[PDB]
């Protein structure tokens, strides 16, 4: 009777043992998992951040060429305007 | 003894539930998979009342048995649900 | 004998309490897995939303600047033109 109840904590204390060990090597994997793609997406980001910019500068150039479009029709304007005029003034 | 209890009862309705599942099972693998896993949990539950029977000889035995059972049908499931 | 019994529960005990420590850990480590996945697809949904606005906006600007280019043609054309009436 206690030999069947030694027995069976027996089995117990062997059941815990495995399963403690399952459960802290499952426990690793995840931080490993954790610890690794945490690194990745930090990466991509980096990588993300700098096309980011990169595009910003771009952009920042592209409203410098607009502005000089924007003056090129202001003068082209102001000669024909003031050429206007002075077709009238002869 | 009132959670001694509730372990024992919930553990040994659902040896039952999960024993046919398994047999039933050669979809339906989803509630299985998922009985199982809640199963899996129980044994720390199991290993500290067991560890704390005081002399209680029978109470522990009764502990005892539904590890028994529940080995039983997480060797199965192990086994055949692979 | 009882000892046997006594002594394997104070040690089932022992491996007890390791158990359920680890595997609360493992838990809040699952937990934060799935907390911050989903953050990110919030976050990763809102930057794509943002960047389809921006290719809509960009394509936007490019007509407009078609628009600009047929213009400038147009413009030029006429002078030319009256380009002509003149070193006629």
């Amino acid at each position: 009777e206690t030999r069947d109840q030694v027995k069976k904590l027996q089995l117990m204390l062997r059941q815990a043992n495995d399963q403690l060990e399952k459960t802290m090597k499952d426990k690793q994997e995840l931080e490993d998992f954790i610890k690794q793609s945490s690194e990745d997406s930090s990466h991509q980001i980096s990588a993300l951040v700098l096309r980011a910019q990169a595009s910003e500068i771009l952009l920042e150039e592209l409203q410098q060429g607009l502005s000089q479009a924007k003056r090129d029709v202001q003068e082209q304007m102001a000669v024909l305007m003031q050429s206007r005029e002075q077709v009238s003034e002869e | 003894i009132s959670k001694r209890v509730n372990a024992i009862e919930e553990v040994n309705n659902n040896v039952k539930l999960l024993t046919e599942m398994v047999m039933s099972h050669s979809s339906s693998e989803d509630l299985m998979k998922e009985l199982y896993q809640r199963c899996e949990r129980m044994r720390p539950t199991l290993f500290r009342l067991a560890s704390d029977t005081e002399d209680n000889d029978e109470a522990l035995a009764e502990i005892l048995q539904a590890n028994d059972n529940l080995t039983q049908v997480i060797n199965l499931y192990k086994q055949l649900v692979r």
